[PDB]
RNA sequence: CAUCACCUCUAGCAUCACCAGUAUUAGAGGCACCGCCUGC
């Protein structure tokens, strides 16, 4: 085959030993007890050389197999930086999963009556969505980077307005910087999930379970849709060195121990960097599916059973201007076999805050044409990010 | 010169590599090839010219689905992209190539012949005489050389005792061991030929620079001059 | 034993020789190996050679299947290589059944000489090699000289030489009817400029037209005026040699 | 002068230019788009 790496730009052979070295009982006159190199003399050979001491800049790794840590059997690591190539259909295999789109009827329903809107909510979120993408910064078009965030942290800050109306909105706060782990197999593979960056909104309280006992019975008679030949275990970080643990990201006694809805943002100016619609909800929904099992493991044990009280974790998913949700429901910690009782997860793709926004006005032939303001404002998508937030609390 | 060739990668990787224009400049900085300099930046995309290549864990005959056929800035043929089992590489899209077709490579070698797919790779030996084919290889192991051409295609001619004549482009026989893989049909980009440059700009946009302005009355048969003979020496010439 | 003769008739089976060729491809070896006579015989079918015309050339020279298997190989990769193949080498073999005897220097040089001394592109000499088998066995100072004679004295340029078949001839009658002519004043060698003051005959009207009927349409003479011409040419040619 | 367009000539192939390319390609040249007419 053609092999990568030109010969010129690889290192050179070194040069063939001076012939003094092939004559058996000659010592080879060096330049090593001159400390410097000369032509007239013979290259001496230097023993390998030891630092002797600790050194953390000049450090150098054992090899690979020497570490501790090291097994046979593969562990694939999912990340945020892991880009399935089939989207929800290659992470609902993963996880053991139902899809069924749209939101639950119970969570639509705590915004379906006027009394839980908010005063003026289409003005607010409006200026929610003008100050994240205009007001913003000092330059005129702020980039992703910087308006992604913000677009999103007002939001919750917008809904977490209503606690006048709904005092249980006091027993939940925003945790940055929360990692989490979760380790399982499917079909003799050995996985696990390491979810970091975003907003974790943690909750004293666990979230309700969904769907019910018959429904979720129900979901033996489903089998998972297969995507041959690529393999479920495409575009992960296919591991040798790692450690099966275990972790919720918290030690025991934190007063926030139930995960509520995980936050996902693309914060990335380049295009090719940030994760398509169908990558997007994928990384959701196994963000999801590790934080719920964090919670199984923990409190019913590393045990493999249908759980009896199913864990139910919330997870948005944003562009800056594109919302996807998810109601993600843990119904079994049994997942080697594809048979039995399956998880379940509503999802909701392509929800559009706004169509466009314009920066500046669009002048044409001395005519503004566009004025400065978002495009296309869909206040009912602003409507189910409600819901979710106050889902357990109304 | 200090030049060091950007070709120093070792892994393949589906990532676009950057690389460094020549100019026509060999490695000692002088002009070797004239007419080259110059144009828009590309990033080459690492072409796995070698179809039957399975994977560590796995052997024999696998299949791949096509994720997208994109254009390739470096070849005059498009590329697409394929999955084949934990892992995607590059190779080069056939006339009718789409997203999400499934093509198979194998090196089995049967007693009939079999049903020739465009895009799937099989030995010369398991082909039917007369298929068009393209991206052949010399011998077993060498990858893909031939036949690489946006739109070209050989022809399988005969085959006798364990090799095979293979037609190229240029109506030129070759003949290779009936163990080669090669694709099945044409290749992409069959109406490259039928472009319309426009302008002298856009030739400047392909790395291409003017030829030189020199009037070379040296030519094929201009330049070179036969010898007269001292016989015909007196004939060569007479005045009117 | 019998896989070997299994073989032998299978193989002919399958590149479409018929039953009385198959045959005969036996009884024409004389003490040749089996697989050397298969490896002969698919060398031929490999070129894209017809099994009618292979049972032919075999069956006139049998020193083709006493050859070495290397030679044979190396010489159909070099055969391909120069423009021969299917239909063309057909031409070839029966005018010139040496071709794969001869050394392979000896074709270079005359491949070499029609493309570097003579200048003919590689798509003439093709041409001129299918058509007139005959440059190989003719030495290379004699084709050389004859080239030369058209295209300066006569001025006729390269691609009307290929194309007139000008090559097969024989020099001497080249020389015979192409001064006759000249010095009938019905040739005009061409000036600096390639202008001629009367249109020169065709050049198949010279070479490929009989001596009878070649005197009668252009030269406009008697028979017995060109004979005593040619004595008279002769002693000159002889002459020339010895006085150079 | 260069220039698209056209035309001629050369080349069946890899680990420093051409090229990480493969005759719908590359190089060496002529002419100067296109359209009409013409050689063969
Ligand atoms: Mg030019
Ligand atoms: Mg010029
Ligand atoms: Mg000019």
């Amino acid at each position: 085959a053609y092999e990568w790496g030109v010969r010129s730009t690889r290192k050179s052979e070194p040069p063939p030993l001076d012939r003094v070295y092939e004559i058996p009982g000659l010592e080879p006159i060096t330049f090593a007890g001159k400390m410097h190199f000369v032509p007239w003399l013979a290259r001496p050979i230097f023993p390998p050389w030891d630092r002797g001491y600790k050194d953390p800049r000049f450090y150098r790794s054992p090899p690979l197999h020497e570490h501790p840590l090291y097994k046979d059997q593969a562990c694939y690591i999912f990340h945020h930086r892991c880009r399935l190539l089939e989207g929800v259909k290659q992470a609902l295999w993963l996880t053991k999963t139902k899809l069924i789109e749209g939101l639950p009827e119970k969570v639509l329903s705590l915004v379906d009556d006027p009394r839980n809107h908010i005063e003026n909510q289409d003005e607010c979120v409006l200026n929610v969505i003008s100050h994240a993408r205009l007001w913003q910064t000092t330059e005129e078009i702020p980039k992703r980077e910087t308006y992604c965030p913000v677009i999103v942290d007002n939001l919750i800050q917008l809904c977490k307005s209503q606690i006048l109306k709904h005092p249980s909105l006091a027993r939940r706060i925003c945790v940055q910087n929360s990692t989490f782990s979760a380790t399982w197999n499917r079909e003799s593979l050995l996985l696990q999930v390491r979810g970091s960056g975003g907003a974790r909104l943690s909750t004293k309280d666990p979230l309700p379970t969904i769907a019910s006992r018959e429904e979720i019975e129900a979901t033996k008679n489903h089998v998972l849709e297969t995507f041959y030949p690529i393999s479920p275990i495409i575009d992960l970080h296919e591991c040798n060195i790692y450690d099966v643990k275990n972790d919720t990201g918290f030690q025991e006694g934190y007063p926030y121990p139930y995960p509520h809805t995980l936050y996902l943002l693309d914060k990335a100016n380049l295009r090719p960097h940030r994760l398509q619609p169908d990558q997007l909800r994928a990384k959701m929904i196994l963000f999801a599916f590790g934080s719920a099992l964090a919670q199984a493991r923990l409190l019913y044990g590393n045990d493999a059973k249908v759980l009896e009280q199913p864990v139910v974790v919330q997870s948005v998913g944003t562009d800056g201007r594109v919302f996807h949700f998810l109601v993600f429901q843990l119904n079994t910690t049994d997942l080697d076999c594809n048979e039995g009782v399956k998880n379940l997860a509503w999802v909701d793709s392509d929800q559009l805050l706004y169509q466009h926004f314009w920066c500046l006005p669009v002048i044409k032939k001395r005519v503004v044409v566009e004025p400065v303001g978002p495009v296309g404002f869909k206040p009912e998508t602003f409507r189910k990010f409600l819901a979710l937030y106050l889902h357990g609390a109304a | 010169a200090n030049f060091v060739s950007w070709k120093s990668r070792t892994k393949y990787t589906i990532t676009p590599v950057k690389m460094r224009k020549s100019g026509g400049r060999d490695h000692t900085g002088r002009i070797r090839v004239h007419g080259i300099g110059g144009g828009h930046k590309q990033r080459y995309r690492m072409i796995d010219f070698l179809r039957f290549r399975p994977e560590e864990t796995k052997s024999g005959p696998f299949e791949e689905k096509v994720i997208q056929v994109r254009y390739d800035p470096c070849r005059s043929a498009d590329i697409a992209l394929v999955a084949g089992g934990s892992r995607k590489r590059w190779i080069i899209a056939t006339e009718n190539m789409q997203a999400g077709d499934t093509i198979l490579n194998s090196n089995h070698i049967g007693r009939m012949a079999v049903a020739a797919r465009e895009g799937d790779a099989h030995p010369l030996g398991a082909l039917p005489v007369g298929t068009l084919i393209n991206n052949v290889e010399s011998e077993p192991g060498r990858g893909a050389q031939y036949i690489r051409a946006a739109g070209t295609c050989g022809v399988l001619l005969r085959k006798v005792n364990g090799t095979a004549i293979i037609q190229l482009p240029s109506k030129r026989q070759m003949q290779v061991l009936e163990t080669c893989v090669a694709t099945v049909g044409r290749v992409s980009n069959v109406d490259h030929n039928k472009r319309v440059i426009g302008k002298a700009g856009r030739n400047r946009w392909l790395g291409k620079r003017p030829n030189s302005g020199r009037w070379h009355r040296k030519g094929g048969w201009a330049g070179r001059k036969i010898r007269p003979l001292p016989p015909m020496k007196s004939y060569v010439k007479l005045p009117s | 034993g019998s896989l070997e003769l299994e073989r032998v008739m299978s193989s002919l089976l399958d590149m479409g020789f018929s039953n009385a060729h198959i045959n005969e491809l036996l009884s024409v070896r004389r003490g040749a190996s089996l697989q050397q006579l298969l490896d002969i015989i698919s060398e031929f079918i490999l070129l894209g050679l017809n099994p009618e015309p292979v049972c032919v050339v075999l069956k006139k020279s049998p020193q083709l299947l006493k050859l070495p298997i290397m030679q044979m190989r190396k010489r159909s990769s070099y055969l391909q290589k120069l423009g021969l193949g299917e239909g063309k080498l057909k031409r070839v073999l029966y005018c010139c059944p040496e071709i794969f005897t001869m050394r392979q220097q000896d074709i270079n040089d005359t491949v070499r000489l029609l493309k570097e001394k003579c200048l003919f592109t590689v798509q003439q000499v093709t041409k001129i090699l299918h058509s007139c088998p005959s440059v190989l066995r003719e030495d290379l100072g004699q084709l050389e000289y004859k080239f030369q004679y058209a295209y300066f004295r006569m001025g006729i340029k390269h691609p009307d030489i290929v194309k007139s078949e000008y090559l097969q001839y024989s020099l001497t009658k080249i020389k015979q009817r192409h001064i006759y002519l000249e010095r009938l004043g019905r040739y005009q060698t061409p000036d600096k400029k390639g202008q001629t003051q009367i249109p020169n005959p065709l050049l198949k009207d010279i070479l490929r037209v009989s001596e009878a009927e070649f005197l009668a349409r252009t030269a406009c003479t008697s028979v017995e005026e060109f004979q005593v011409f040619k004595k008279l040419l002769a002693r000159e040619e002889e002459e020339s040699e010895s006085s150079t």
